[PDB]
C-alpha cells in the first residue's frame, strides 16, 4: 500500500528501463585431421 | 485515617454523550447567493 500520493504524484512519470543491445556466440572449427600435413607421415587404417 | 471532620460536599461532574440529531426546514428557507470562481496557485513542496 501507499496512499502517500496526495496527487502530489511525482515519481509517477519516472521511465527509466534497461535494455539488452543484442548478444554474440560463436562457431567451432571442426578441423580434419587427415587435410593436415601431419597426416603425411601415418598410414591411417581403420578396423571395427 | 478515615475521620469526618463534620463537612460534605457537593460533587459536581459532566460527561458527554453522542447522539443524532434530526434536523427539519422549510423550503426556502434561505436566500443563497453564488458568486464566480475565482483560481490562485502559489509553489508548494515539489509542486505548483
Amino acid at each position: 500500500f501507499f496512499k502517500q500520493i496526495r496527487s502530489d504524484d511525482n515519481s509517477l512519470y519516472s521511465a527509466q528501463f534497461d535494455i539488452l543491445l543484442g548478444t554474440y556466440c560463436n562457431t567451432l572449427n571442426f578441423v580434419r585431421f587427415l587435410e593436415l600435413g601431419l597426416s603425411v607421415a601415418c598410414i591411417c587404417t581403420k578396423f571395427p | 485515617t478515615g475521620f469526618h471532620p463534620g463537612i460534605a460536599f457537593t460533587v459536581v461532574r459532566q460527561d458527554r454523550f453522542a447522539t443524532e440529531q434530526l434536523l427539519y426546514a422549510e423550503r426556502a428557507s434561505e436566500s443563497y447567493f453564488v458568486g464566480q470562481i475565482q483560481v490562485h496557485h502559489h509553489d508548494a513542496i515539489g509542486g505548483v
